[PDB]
Order: structure tokens, then C-alpha cells, then sequence
DNA sequence: ATCGATGTATATATCTGACACGTGCCTGGAGACTAGGGAGTAATCCCCTTGGCGGTTAAAACGCGGGGGACAGCGCGTACGTGCGTTTAAGCGGTGCTAGAGCTGTCTACGACCAATTGAGCGGCCTCGGCACCGGGATTCTGAT
DNA sequence: ATCAGAATCCCGGTGCCGAGGCCGCTCAATTGGTCGTAGACAGCTCTAGCACCGCTTAAACGCACGTACGCGCTGTCCCCCGCGTTTTAACCGCCAAGGGGATTACTCCCTAGTCTCCAGGCACGTGTCAGATATATACATCGAT
């Protein structure tokens, strides 16, 4: 249903993820590179939070599965237990 | 026309003093949808669960490229490669 | 008859409940028994890490001229104390911003 | 019946900021901050007992588990607060 | 008296290995991997029956925490192990 | 009254299902215990184990060794990608590195 | 007593940069290393002096050390036995 | 016969990539864990055992920092590591300077 | 210096929507009392940690020459930044509809508990084979020619 | 290509000490019965997640142009490596002593469990005021001259 969502990351998003970090100039391969990257830490954090959704018998993915899987990754996360 | 490089430090201080989500949320969130459909099929989401999502990402991604900007400034370069974050990744421990 | 009802933080002098952190230590499955001064204990040290850390937000807000606490000033506060950075290290602030930091090289010459 | 630590929060910034409010968003960073603190001193509490063949928490497990996990001088601080608390309960 | 895994290790290690043996600094590598490993699975059982609100560990929940500890292929075959030898025992 | 079989025999397993059972209730893990958990965990249990025997002696034989030494349970562990990721932050006593060289620091020509 | 960490010698950061596969190895090496070993040995030590405190004991077991690596998320196999 | 600069350093590499021994002295490395443990608690008694582990998690520790201090060296297009390298893989570590 | 363009900082007014306070009740916390078993304490024993001494030899320390590696400077060519005109789709507000989360009740299967029994596993003793160490011959590898 | 010499591999003999097997016994696992409640399942409420449409406008996109920067090359010199000699201290064994860790027994006081009672703390409601937005305007900053 759903293919190449990964472009929608767009470059000027990326750019601006980078200012963030202090990034001052750019080389044109990163795109790529990042896209690669976050898709690697999504797919992990959505696996972790799919099961904890599968364990309780739920259709829907709570908050609170997304952030038991982070803190399973040692990614504590503040401000969405409640 | 100003030069390369006043620009640059223009937006990373506006970058740096604000808190916004610099992804867009509506193609974030059929990326979150469409990477979901690999473990189970018809799944839904809250709207919560979404923006969690969104904010582990671009802390994590953030922090990354500050890690990548010190892998670059170490090789007396000002411009940040593919290399650089592999290494930062390596250092990290992360999978390749 | 009885006599009329003391709240056990009154009576250790206390703001954070020591009776729902008797309850929740009892129900978490720590161990078999909770001793008397466990609650009271670790009510004071939850206390006390709250009022530093809301200390540290309020003189951030005050310096940034707002009267209200949001979580950029909770991240400002963590980021920029040394001890609170060291126990909330590996931990992300939803909305919480980064520290305004540019690479001394990076600065125009 | 979803408790939370809201109220007692909020009680402790009139004591230390009389005059500063707190938004909604910041009380849920609060919450989760102190659940979080909650956690980690009762496991190490609790691995304290399993690892001595004790069945009971005391004061004194969680002493040990604030000194392992709180650093430096937040450690002494916490310390002297919860032995202070400690003192004044026992003395009604 | 000081309980261990070695003679379940050498069992293993005999059906695997027929002609190979294992040295006493190997033996207790191999003890150190099996209590850690038992406590990770442990713990993150405990957890998934506390936030579902469950007070008991069941095989589901054994089944739930190796698919979130194991990675890959390993956490597949593993499962299936375990259904396996739950299928058997309840047979007879 | 029956002959008594133990019930690791009963799923098929060589690891001790009973201690295992006794370990979990001692633990403080949960009020109760189902049935087929500890059968699980020790199907699952020795199953890892039989694993990182396997590639352990596996290891040993190519060394031309009869007997597994923490050596060759390091060379097992970190030349399994599975493995290696489970027991990534894990230090073997008496297990050394990995044989790697950089090949930017091997002679020219 | 006093001079210990001039103990830990160049030659043997030698051999630990040798089995990391450093090459080549500057001067001012030796003495960044033992501070790193220092803050490290320290941190490990404060714990397990607190491990051994709270048994009331006066003796430092493997199984403190043990406990104080596993909580820095240093887990060492081999000694729990 | 003198072999050139990296010859024998490569031999070296070779040899103790190949071993398991430790690499620090017994003697020397138990003064200093004494030494450190005295600032904590006086009149401390120590198992065999207890600074055999202790010296076993300190060499893997130092071995993987030099292991990382090489790759951030290799990075800079140098062979010789130095003060800066380990100074960065303990930063992207996120230890404590 | 120097003036121009311009993004940014300061001053004041408006409003709106989110925070701060008030009310009812109910459900969780407090007081009282009893039982029992967890833990504190004292005595004992024996093991294992600390201290000392002598030797002897491997390792550490020191000195020195040299070559190779770090670092600075320069040139060049290309890839990134910046600005502008066009297009794309994100965001928002509203509506409709149904999947499914949350709660309640009923009931039965399943797990705790207890007492008796027995066989698995532990600790101690003994032996013999795997591994290490040595010595000598063969092969490899390195560096200068 | 050549060839000398150090390093390493291989093959065999010796010995020693640790792994592996055997036996007694004791205590932990097993069996059988009972009963209490956790959770599985069905049913109902009504929340919120999904789908769709239309409009607006900001962001994304594509292109052109210039120059800042990455990278390759060369030269210098200093600082690391390799090696021989002297010193020093680690390691091993052997002996002594006593400190403190583990165990057992005894007592009591601290905590769980039950019941009763009541007042704290949470959903609902609503007003007023903190900050965002708007506008005007000073002003510091860049950058070519």
C-alpha cells in the first residue's frame, strides 16, 4: 500500500537536522547515508514496540509501547507516560 | 549576497534556540506506517505513539550529526562525509 | 476511639506521599517486605532531586523573562548542571531543544 | 483512577518559586522523571536484598542504592534529606 | 553446597561434542552465560506481566521476552524450541 | 503412588526444569508461575547453550584441541554475527581479541 | 602506598596497544592512558567498596567486583564461581 | 640484519592478538588497586580473586580503547596514535573527561 | 573608516486558550491489635589474607643513531552554498463511520500449599591422558644487493 | 633474481596435574489432594483512528553561478623505533600469625493482615491573565569599497 516513504525525508529536513547538530557544511552524499541510518533505528524501535503491541493482545500501538521499546534500547524517553 | 558559510551560522542559531520538529509529520507518519506493515498487517497507531516516534528520531539523528561533526573537525575538515558517520557510528557500538 | 488521623509525610515533614510510596513498593513485586523507613526514605530523596532539578528550571525561566516552567527550560536546567547532566544522560526530553553550541573552528575568521 | 505526582510537584515549586507556574508538558517531563527515579533506586534496592539473602527493604538498601546511582554530591544531599526524614518520622 | 549448570553444560556438550571436553575456566565462562542469560529473560518477563497487569509468568510471556531479547534468527529457532518442548511435556 | 520422572525428562530436555522453576519462584519476579514456563526457559536455555558449544568445539578442532578453553568460546562468540550481537557487551576472562590488523598498516608492496 | 601508577609502564601500554593493533604509538601516550585507567578503576572500586559496605563486610569479594562491572554495564564472565 | 620501523611492531601485534596472557604486572597492578580502594574505606582486605577480575575488566577495557583510538587515528590519515584520538573515542563513547 | 541592505532586538497593545483555584465524594490511607518469623547478636572455628625473606633472572630503563612519518605550504578543480521562479503537497477544518479499547460479570481451570518419599546431584578420592615444554631439523620471511 | 640470517613451523619424547569417572548420602524435586481466585471469554459502551474533500500558502524543487575547500604533492626536521647494556624488581616458595567470614542458636520486635473509619486527591467547571502575534522601528552586522 505504502512505497518509498523514505524520500519523504527530504534533504532540506536533513539539512535542518544537521544545523541542529552544529553541522556547518555538508557533503551531498550524506541524504542517502541518513535515510539509510534512520530507517535502520526505526525499523528496530518499531519492531520492539509491534510485540509489546502483539503481547496484549491490541491492534493499535500505544505511546507506552513506543516508549517500553525505547527504554529497552537504552533510549529513555520523558514526557509521553501519561 | 553574503558569503558561504553566514548563512549556515544564521540557521544554526535559529536551529539551536528553538524545539520545533524539523521533520514534516504527515510523511514521517506514513514511513512510521508503511515500516510497520513487516511485522504486522493492519496496524493502528495512536496519534501519541506517532509523535514519540517522531521526537526518539530526531533526538537520535541530532545527536548523531554532533558526533559526526567531531569525527569531521578531527580530520581538519569543515564538511561532514559518509565517513564520518560511519565512524561515529563505530565508535558508538552501533550496527553497520 | 481513634485518634484523629496524621499523614505519614507530616509526620516526617514531607510533601511527596510516603503512603502511595509505601504502596507502590509493596506492589512492584521488590521484595516480600518493606521496611518502616524505606517509604519515608525514598519519599525525601524523590523530593529532594524534584526541588533541585524545578530550582534549576525556575532560574533558567527567570533568566529567559518567562513566570512559567516549559520543558525547554527542564532541558536547559539538566543540560547545564553537571551532576543532573551525569544522572539524565541517557535520557530525551520531548521538546526540550538542544544546547546553543558552535565549534570554535566553525566561527568566521 | 490514573494517580500521578502533579499535586506534590506542584507543591514543592511554590516552596522553592513561590511566584513561577509550570505548563502541562513540563508536569508530564516531572512525572516521568520521578517514576524513572523511582525505578531505578527499588531495583537497586531490591538487588541489594536478593544479593545479601535478606527479604526485607530498609532504610538501608535504599541508602546503598542512592549512594550507587545518584553521583558526587547529589549522593551526600539526598543522603542527609532522606536520614533527616528518617530521624523526624521515628520521633513522630 | 554451591549449586551450578555443569553437569547439564557437559550433557550438552556430550550430545553435541561426543569426543570434545571442556576445562574448569571454560566451565565456569559457560555457568556466568547461563545465569545471565536466565536473568535477562527473567526480568524482561517480570516487566511484560507488570504492564499488563498480570501477576502471573506463563510460557506466553517467556515466548514475548525471547522474541525481544534474541536477535535475528536466533530468537526463531529458540522460540520454536520452546514450543516444542512445551508441546511434549504436555502431552505426557 | 506412581515411579517419580523428572520433568525434563517429560518435555525431552537435558536442562533441570525444576530448578529452574524454583529459581523463578525465589526470584521475586511475578506472585505465580504458570506451568510450561520454566519448561520454556529451559528448552530456550539450552538450546544458547548448545549453540556456543557447538561453535566453541567447533573452534577448539580446528585448533587441533580436545578441549574447550575460554579462548574458544571468545573465537565462537565474536565470529557469530548472532552471538556477537547478544554478547556485545559481555568480557570473556582469559578470552583475548579477535586476530585484526588495519590493512592501511600493512607493508607496501 | 604513594608512586603506584607509575607501576602500570610504558612497555606494558605497549603490549595493550599491541593487542589492540596500534602501530605506531606517540610519546605523550603513556601518561593520557594512566589517567584513563585511573577514573576507571576508580569508578569500579568506589562501587564495589560500596557493595562490600553495605554486607558489613571488611574483605572485597570477585562478586563485588562482579556487581560493580555489571552495573557500569561492563559485564564480566568467568568469576561467579 | 636491522629490520625497518613496523616490522618488528607488526611481529607484535601479531603475537599478542595471537595470546590471552595479561599484559600488567600482578605485583605492581595490585599496589595500585590498593592505593585507589585506601580513599574510600581504611584497613581494606582484598580476595585473590577480587583484583584478578579487577585486572581482567581494566586490560579488555584499555584493549577496546586502543582499538577505537586506532580507528580515529586511521581517520586523521596517521599510523601513530595520539592524545587527540583518545580523547575523541572516549567523547563519541560519551564517558567522562 | 563607511554607508548600504537587512535580519534581528526592543516597546506597546490585544486576545485567547490554558493554567490555577473551588467543590463533591469516594476509595485509598491511617489507627489498633495479633501472630510469627525475619533479623540482630554472641560464640566458635578454621581458612585465607597479609607480612617477611632470599634469590635469580626476565623485564624495565637508558642511551643513541637514523629514517620515516607528521605537518605546513601551495595549487587546482570541483562540488557545495546561495538566490530565484515554479510547483508540489502539508497543514487545517469539517464530516462520517466503524474498529476496537475499556469495563463488567461468570465461571472454571490452574497454581499455591502441605505432607511423605525417593532418586538426582553433590563432595571427596583417584587415575591416566591431553597439553605443554624442550630440542632439533626444515621452511619462511625479511632486507640489502 | 639472490642469499644470508633471524623467526617460525613441525615432529617427536617426556611428564604432570587436572578433568572425568565412581560412590555415599541427604535434601530438593515429585506426587497426590484440596481450594481459592486469576484470568479467559462474552457482551456492551462510546472513544478515537481512519478516510475523504477543498483551500491556501509555505516548503520543496530545479537551475545557474561563483569560490571555498578538499585533496594531492613536496619539502623539512624531529621524534619515534630498533637494539645493546646495566639495573631492578617481580615472582616464587616457604613460613607465621591472626583477622574475619561462615555457621549455629536464641530472642524479640518489626512487619503483614484484617477491620473500621474518614479525609485526602481526583473529574468537572470556569475565569482571568501570560505569552504569542502584530506593528513600528532602532540597531548591530555583513561586506564590498
Amino acid at each position: 500500500v505504502l512505497r518509498d516513504n523514505i524520500q519523504g525525508i527530504t534533504k532540506p529536513a536533513i539539512r535542518r537536522l544537521a544545523r541542529r547538530g552544529g553541522v556547518k557544511r555538508i557533503s551531498g552524499l550524506i541524504y542517502e547515508e541518513t535515510r539509510g541510518v534512520l530507517k535502520v533505528f526505526l525499523e528496530n524501535v518499531i519492531r520492539d514496540a509491534v510485540t509489546y503491541t502483539e503481547h496484549a493482545k491490541r491492534k493499535t500501538v500505544t505511546a507506552m509501547d513506543v516508549v517500553y521499546a525505547l527504554k529497552r534500547q537504552g533510549r529513555t524517553l520523558y514526557g509521553f507516560g501519561g | 549576497r553574503y558569503r558561504p558559510g553566514t548563512v549556515a551560522l544564521r540557521e544554526i542559531r535559529r536551529y539551536q534556540k528553538s524545539t520545533e520538529l524539523l521533520i514534516r509529520k504527515l510523511p514521517f507518519q506514513r514511513l512510521v506506517r508503511e515500516i510497520a506493515q513487516d511485522f504486522k498487517t493492519d496496524l493502528r497507531f495512536q496519534s501519541s505513539a506517532v509523535m514519540a516516534l517522531q521526537e526518539a528520531c530526531e533526538a537520535y539523528l541530532v545527536g548523531l550529526f554532533e558526533d559526526t561533526n567531531l569525527c569531521a573537525i578531527h580530520a581538519k575538515r569543515v564538511t561532514i562525509m559518509p565517513k564520518d558517520i560511519q565512524l561515529a557510528r563505530r565508535i558508538r557500538g552501533e550496527r553497520a | 476511639a481513634r485518634a484523629k488521623a496524621k499523614t505519614r509525610s507530616s509526620r516526617a515533614g514531607l510533601q511527596f506521599p510516603v503512603g502511595r510510596v509505601h504502596r507502590l513498593l509493596r506492589k512492584g513485586n521488590y521484595s516480600e517486605r518493606v521496611g518502616a523507613g524505606a517509604p519515608v526514605y525514598l519519599a525525601a530523596v524523590l523530593e529532594y532531586l524534584t526541588a533541585e532539578i524545578l530550582e534549576l528550571a525556575g532560574n533558567a525561566a527567570r533568566d529567559n523573562k518567562k513566570t512559567r516552567i516549559i520543558p525547554r527550560h527542564l532541558q536547559l536546567a539538566i543540560r547545564n548542571d553537571e551532576e543532573l547532566n551525569k544522572l539524565l544522560g541517557r535520557v530525551t526530553i520531548a521538546q526540550g531543544g538542544v544546547l546553543p553550541n558552535i565549534q570554535a573552528v566553525l566561527l568566521p575568521k | 483512577r490514573k494517580e500521578s505526582y502533579s499535586i506534590y510537584v506542584y507543591k514543592v515549586l511554590k516552596q522553592v518559586h513561590p511566584d513561577t507556574g509550570i505548563s502541562s508538558k513540563a508536569m508530564g517531563i516531572m512525572n516521568s522523571f520521578v517514576n524513572d527515579i523511582f525505578e531505578r533506586i527499588a531495583g537497586e534496592a531490591s538487588r541489594l536484598a536478593h544479593y545479601n539473602k535478606r527479604s526485607t527493604i530498609t532504610s538501608r538498601e535504599i541508602q546503598t542504592a542512592v549512594r550507587l546511582l545518584l553521583p558526587g554530591e547529589l549522593a551526600k544531599h539526598a543522603v542527609s534529606e532522606g536520614t533527616k526524614a528518617v530521624t523526624k518520622y521515628t520521633s513522630a
